[PDB]
Protein backbone atom coordinates (compact mmCIF):
# COMPACT_ATOMS: atom_id res chain seq x y z
CA UNK A 1 0.00 0.00 0.00
CA UNK A 2 0.68 3.52 -0.11
CA UNK A 3 1.41 3.35 3.80
CA UNK A 4 4.70 3.20 4.57
CA UNK A 5 4.03 1.56 8.27
CA UNK A 6 2.50 -1.55 7.42
CA UNK A 7 6.38 -2.42 5.07
CA UNK A 8 8.21 -1.25 7.58
CA UNK A 9 6.94 -2.97 10.44
CA UNK A 10 7.05 -6.81 8.01
CA UNK A 11 10.39 -5.81 7.01
CA UNK A 12 11.22 -5.53 10.62
CA UNK A 13 9.13 -8.79 11.99
CA UNK A 14 11.69 -10.62 9.56
CA UNK A 15 14.69 -8.31 9.96
CA UNK A 16 14.51 -8.58 13.43
CA UNK A 17 13.59 -11.58 16.38
CA UNK A 18 9.92 -11.69 18.23
CA UNK A 19 11.26 -11.38 21.66
CA UNK A 20 12.74 -8.10 20.07
CA UNK A 21 9.95 -5.78 21.39
CA UNK A 22 9.26 -4.72 17.85
CA UNK A 23 5.34 -3.68 18.86
CA UNK A 24 6.90 -0.49 20.27
CA UNK A 25 7.79 2.15 17.41
CA UNK A 26 9.82 4.79 17.90
CA UNK A 27 8.92 8.27 16.87
CA UNK A 28 11.87 9.31 14.00
CA UNK A 29 13.59 12.43 14.91
CA UNK A 30 12.19 15.05 12.54
CA UNK A 31 15.85 15.90 11.04
CA UNK A 32 15.82 12.29 9.81
CA UNK A 33 12.63 12.20 8.61
CA UNK A 34 13.73 15.52 6.63
CA UNK A 35 17.29 14.05 5.75
CA UNK A 36 15.24 10.88 3.95
CA UNK A 37 12.95 12.87 2.27
CA UNK A 38 15.92 15.18 0.86
CA UNK A 39 17.53 12.51 -0.62
CA UNK A 40 13.89 11.31 -2.43
CA UNK A 41 13.48 14.93 -3.98
CA UNK A 42 17.09 15.19 -4.80
CA UNK A 43 16.55 11.63 -6.99
CA UNK A 44 13.40 12.50 -8.07
CA UNK A 45 13.99 15.95 -9.17
CA UNK A 46 17.93 14.81 -10.75
CA UNK A 47 16.38 11.99 -12.71
CA UNK A 48 13.33 14.14 -13.73
CA UNK A 49 15.80 16.88 -15.55
CA UNK A 50 17.37 13.94 -17.09
CA UNK A 51 14.33 12.24 -18.42
CA UNK A 52 12.93 15.21 -19.28
CA UNK A 53 16.20 16.24 -21.44
CA UNK A 54 16.59 12.75 -22.74
CA UNK A 55 12.92 11.97 -24.55
CA UNK A 56 12.71 16.18 -25.58
CA UNK A 57 13.94 14.79 -28.95
CA UNK A 58 11.10 12.03 -29.35
CA UNK A 59 8.47 14.62 -27.67
CA UNK A 60 9.70 17.24 -30.24
CA UNK A 61 9.68 14.49 -33.23
CA UNK A 62 5.96 13.63 -32.30
CA UNK A 63 4.46 16.68 -31.00
CA UNK A 64 5.18 18.54 -34.46
CA UNK A 65 6.61 21.45 -32.57
CA UNK A 66 3.94 22.59 -30.16
CA UNK A 67 5.62 24.09 -27.03
CA UNK A 68 2.29 25.33 -25.25
CA UNK A 69 0.96 22.16 -24.88
CA UNK A 70 4.77 20.44 -23.90
CA UNK A 71 4.68 23.45 -21.16
CA UNK A 72 1.25 22.11 -20.27
CA UNK A 73 2.64 18.61 -20.15
CA UNK A 74 5.62 19.82 -17.87
CA UNK A 75 3.22 21.49 -15.36
CA UNK A 76 0.56 18.36 -15.17
CA UNK A 77 3.12 16.30 -14.22
CA UNK A 78 4.55 18.71 -11.89
CA UNK A 79 1.82 18.68 -9.50
CA UNK A 80 1.62 14.94 -10.07
CA UNK A 81 5.03 15.10 -8.59
CA UNK A 82 3.67 17.45 -5.78
CA UNK A 83 1.26 15.54 -4.81
CA UNK A 84 2.83 12.58 -4.65
CA UNK A 85 5.50 14.37 -2.67
CA UNK A 86 3.31 15.14 -0.06
CA UNK A 87 1.51 12.08 0.26
CA UNK A 88 5.24 10.73 1.04
CA UNK A 89 5.91 13.45 3.26
CA UNK A 90 2.54 12.90 5.45
CA UNK A 91 3.60 8.54 4.99
CA UNK A 92 7.09 9.17 6.19
CA UNK A 93 5.95 11.46 9.21
CA UNK A 94 3.64 8.36 10.19
CA UNK A 95 6.74 6.21 9.35
CA UNK A 96 8.67 4.97 11.59
CA UNK A 97 12.90 4.61 11.31
CA UNK A 98 15.61 4.64 14.35
CA UNK A 99 17.38 8.11 13.77
CA UNK A 100 20.77 7.38 13.11
CA UNK A 101 21.06 7.81 9.53
CA UNK A 102 22.83 11.37 7.70
CA UNK A 103 21.89 12.22 4.73
CA UNK A 104 25.29 12.70 3.78
CA UNK A 105 26.09 8.94 3.29
CA UNK A 106 23.60 8.16 1.45
CA UNK A 107 24.28 11.14 -1.27
CA UNK A 108 26.81 9.59 -3.72
CA UNK A 109 29.05 12.42 -5.12
CA UNK A 110 30.90 12.12 -1.85
CA UNK A 111 30.82 7.98 -1.97
CA UNK A 112 32.15 8.57 -5.55
CA UNK A 113 34.51 10.87 -4.78
CA UNK A 114 36.01 8.85 -1.78
CA UNK A 115 36.24 6.17 -4.11
CA UNK A 116 38.40 8.21 -6.83
CA UNK A 117 40.47 9.26 -4.51
CA UNK A 118 41.11 6.01 -2.89
CA UNK A 119 41.68 4.33 -5.90
CA UNK A 120 44.00 7.60 -6.87
CA UNK A 121 46.12 6.55 -3.59
CA UNK A 122 46.23 3.31 -4.72
CA UNK A 123 47.41 4.13 -8.16
CA UNK A 124 50.46 6.41 -6.73
CA UNK A 125 51.66 4.02 -4.25
CA UNK A 126 51.77 0.74 -6.99
CA UNK A 127 54.00 3.21 -8.87
CA UNK A 128 56.24 4.29 -6.24
CA UNK B 1 26.08 10.48 15.30
CA UNK B 2 26.30 12.73 18.78
CA UNK B 3 23.92 10.03 20.73
CA UNK B 4 26.79 7.49 21.02
CA UNK B 5 28.77 8.40 24.23
CA UNK B 6 32.20 9.73 23.84
CA UNK B 7 35.28 8.14 25.81
CA UNK B 8 35.33 10.09 29.15
CA UNK B 9 31.31 9.18 29.56
CA UNK B 10 31.94 5.13 28.99
CA UNK B 11 35.22 6.48 31.82
CA UNK B 12 32.31 7.84 34.21
CA UNK B 13 30.05 5.04 33.89
CA UNK B 14 32.61 2.59 34.53
CA UNK B 15 33.85 4.78 37.79
CA UNK B 16 30.50 3.78 38.93
CA UNK B 17 30.77 0.24 37.51
CA UNK B 18 34.28 0.44 39.86
CA UNK B 19 32.33 1.51 42.95
CA UNK B 20 29.98 -1.11 42.38
CA UNK B 21 32.62 -3.51 41.55
CA UNK B 22 36.36 -3.00 40.82
CA UNK B 23 36.83 -3.55 36.59
CA UNK B 24 39.52 -2.52 34.62
CA UNK B 25 38.69 -2.32 30.85
CA UNK B 26 41.04 -0.74 28.20
CA UNK B 27 41.09 2.32 25.77
CA UNK B 28 40.09 1.03 22.23
CA UNK B 29 37.47 -0.97 23.53
CA UNK B 30 35.82 2.68 24.51
CA UNK B 31 35.77 3.27 20.64
CA UNK B 32 34.04 -0.07 20.10
CA UNK B 33 31.86 0.50 22.45
CA UNK B 34 31.16 3.58 21.40
CA UNK B 35 30.18 2.52 17.76
CA UNK B 36 28.06 -0.27 19.65
CA UNK B 37 26.40 2.54 21.45
CA UNK B 38 25.02 4.17 18.87
CA UNK B 39 24.04 0.22 17.53
CA UNK B 40 22.14 -0.44 20.65
CA UNK B 41 20.64 3.26 20.66
CA UNK B 42 19.06 2.20 17.71
CA UNK B 43 18.10 -0.83 19.80
CA UNK B 44 16.79 0.51 22.07
CA UNK B 45 14.75 3.01 20.32
CA UNK B 46 13.32 0.37 17.99
CA UNK B 47 12.56 -1.45 21.48
CA UNK B 48 10.79 1.66 22.66
CA UNK B 49 8.98 3.94 20.78
CA UNK B 50 6.95 6.69 22.60
CA UNK B 51 7.49 7.24 25.34
CA UNK B 52 4.76 5.04 27.80
CA UNK B 53 5.15 4.17 31.57
CA UNK B 54 3.54 0.82 31.25
CA UNK B 55 5.28 1.01 27.53
CA UNK B 56 8.94 1.27 28.92
CA UNK B 57 8.52 -1.29 32.35
CA UNK B 58 7.42 -3.83 29.41
CA UNK B 59 10.29 -3.34 27.23
CA UNK B 60 12.84 -3.50 30.09
CA UNK B 61 11.01 -6.80 31.63
CA UNK B 62 11.12 -8.11 28.11
CA UNK B 63 14.99 -6.77 27.71
CA UNK B 64 16.08 -8.93 31.03
CA UNK B 65 17.36 -5.34 32.64
CA UNK B 66 14.28 -5.84 35.30
CA UNK B 67 11.94 -7.73 36.39
CA UNK B 68 8.95 -5.41 37.37
CA UNK B 69 8.55 -1.81 38.40
CA UNK B 70 10.27 -3.07 41.62
CA UNK B 71 13.28 -3.62 40.24
CA UNK B 72 13.07 -0.12 37.73
CA UNK B 73 12.97 1.95 40.55
CA UNK B 74 15.64 -0.05 42.90
CA UNK B 75 18.34 0.23 39.67
CA UNK B 76 17.14 3.78 39.79
CA UNK B 77 18.32 3.42 43.26
CA UNK B 78 21.40 2.08 42.82
CA UNK B 79 22.48 4.35 40.26
CA UNK B 80 21.61 7.89 41.25
CA UNK B 81 21.46 10.25 44.22
CA UNK B 82 18.64 10.58 46.88
CA UNK B 83 16.78 12.92 45.70
CA UNK B 84 16.02 11.72 41.97
CA UNK B 85 14.59 8.35 43.64
CA UNK B 86 12.54 10.15 45.92
CA UNK B 87 10.96 11.74 42.63
CA UNK B 88 10.82 8.31 41.09
CA UNK B 89 9.42 6.90 43.68
CA UNK B 90 6.64 9.17 44.06
CA UNK B 91 5.85 9.32 40.50
CA UNK B 92 6.19 5.00 40.57
CA UNK C 1 28.37 12.62 33.07
CA UNK C 2 25.30 11.28 34.99
CA UNK C 3 22.48 9.76 34.26
CA UNK C 4 21.11 12.63 33.75
CA UNK C 5 23.04 13.53 30.80
CA UNK C 6 21.81 10.20 29.13
CA UNK C 7 18.47 11.21 29.79
CA UNK C 8 18.98 14.33 28.57
CA UNK C 9 20.68 12.82 25.05
CA UNK C 10 17.99 10.31 24.92
CA UNK C 11 15.73 12.91 25.10
CA UNK C 12 17.06 14.55 22.33
CA UNK C 13 17.25 11.95 20.29
CA UNK C 14 13.68 11.56 20.75
CA UNK C 15 12.61 14.71 19.82
CA UNK C 16 7.25 17.51 31.74
CA UNK C 17 8.31 15.80 35.14
CA UNK C 18 6.97 12.07 34.07
CA UNK C 19 8.46 11.75 30.73
CA UNK C 20 11.78 13.24 32.88
CA UNK C 21 11.44 10.35 35.46
CA UNK C 22 10.66 8.23 31.98
CA UNK C 23 13.90 9.14 30.48
CA UNK C 24 15.90 9.00 33.64
CA UNK C 25 14.50 4.91 33.76
CA UNK C 26 15.76 4.55 30.09
CA UNK C 27 19.01 5.83 30.51
CA UNK C 28 19.05 3.66 33.75
CA UNK C 29 18.35 0.59 32.16
CA UNK C 30 21.12 1.72 28.93
CA UNK C 31 23.36 1.89 31.89
CA UNK C 32 22.31 -1.80 33.17
CA UNK C 33 22.85 -2.89 29.65
CA UNK C 34 26.77 -1.27 28.89
CA UNK C 35 27.48 -2.45 32.29
CA UNK C 36 26.45 -6.10 31.17
CA UNK C 37 28.12 -6.17 28.26
CA UNK C 38 31.39 -4.88 29.41
CA UNK C 39 31.07 -7.71 32.58
CA UNK C 40 30.17 -10.36 29.71
CA UNK C 41 33.82 -9.00 27.63
CA UNK C 42 35.70 -8.84 30.53
CA UNK C 43 34.97 -12.38 31.55
CA UNK C 44 36.03 -13.85 28.26
CA UNK C 45 38.98 -11.68 28.35
CA UNK C 46 39.65 -12.87 31.78
CA UNK C 47 38.44 -16.44 30.82
CA UNK C 48 41.00 -16.09 28.32
CA UNK C 49 43.79 -14.37 29.91
CA UNK C 50 44.65 -11.27 27.98
CA UNK C 51 47.24 -8.80 29.05
CA UNK C 52 45.03 -6.25 27.40
CA UNK C 53 41.02 -7.18 26.79
CA UNK C 54 40.80 -6.50 22.76
CA UNK C 55 37.58 -5.14 20.72
CA UNK C 56 36.51 -8.85 19.34
CA UNK C 57 35.26 -9.87 22.61
CA UNK C 58 33.13 -6.62 23.15
CA UNK C 59 31.65 -7.45 19.86
CA UNK C 60 31.05 -11.20 20.39
CA UNK C 61 29.22 -9.90 23.48
CA UNK C 62 27.26 -7.32 22.00
CA UNK C 63 26.01 -9.33 19.27
CA UNK C 64 25.13 -11.82 21.45
CA UNK C 65 23.15 -9.47 23.81
CA UNK C 66 21.27 -8.16 20.60
CA UNK C 67 20.49 -11.60 19.43
CA UNK C 68 19.47 -12.47 22.45
CA UNK C 69 17.08 -9.77 22.79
Amino acid sequence: PWEFRKVIQAEYRERLPRNYELKHWKKPSKIMIGSILRLLETNTVSALDSVFEKYEKEMNQMTHGDNNEVKRIYSKKERLLEIILTKIKKKLRQAKFPSRISERDLDIEYIYSKRQFIQNRYSQELQN
Amino acid sequence: SIKPLQIMDLKHLTRQFLNENRIILPKQTWSTIQEESLNIMDFLKQKIGTLQKQELVDSFIDMGIINNVDDMFELAHELLPLELQSRIESYL
Amino acid sequence: MDTEALANYLLRQLSSSQEYNKKLLLACGFQAILRKILLDARTRATAEGLREVYPYHIEAATQAFLDSQ
